[PDB]
């Protein structure tokens, strides 16, 4: 219950559409593979953010906390 | 792995729309091997 939080993921979640670096994306997708919480369909990785805890939000943010071709 | 889980069953709430969800098209990243 923290609109601030959700309002925080609102950026990445959206900007995620502008990101196409097959390097960073493919590297993040490998993370959600560990937590074990997603759904594979067709050719798109569909997963919910509000479904995961915070400890994961600060982690997935890793790629967004430092870009510049890694 | 084969068993872990971390979330299941929740009080009657939430909704289909507005729930911050992502969709990464694997059509872009397809490096040969």
């Amino acid at each position: 219950m923290d609109k601030a939080y959700l309002d925080e993921l609102v950026e990445l979640h959206r900007r995620l559409m502008t990101l196409r670096e097959r390097h960073i994306l493919q590297q993040i997708v490998n993370l959600i593979e560990e937590t074990g919480h997603f759904h594979i369909t067709n050719t798109t990785f569909d997963f919910d953010l509000c479904s995961l805890d915070k400890t994961t939000v600060r982690k997935l943010q890793s790629y967004l906390e430092t870009s510049g071709t890694s | 792995t084969t068993n872990s889980s971390s979330n299941h069953l929740e009080d009657p709430h939430y909704s289909e729309l507005t729930n911050l969800k992502v969709c990464i098209e694997l059509t872009g990243l397809h490096p040969k091997k």
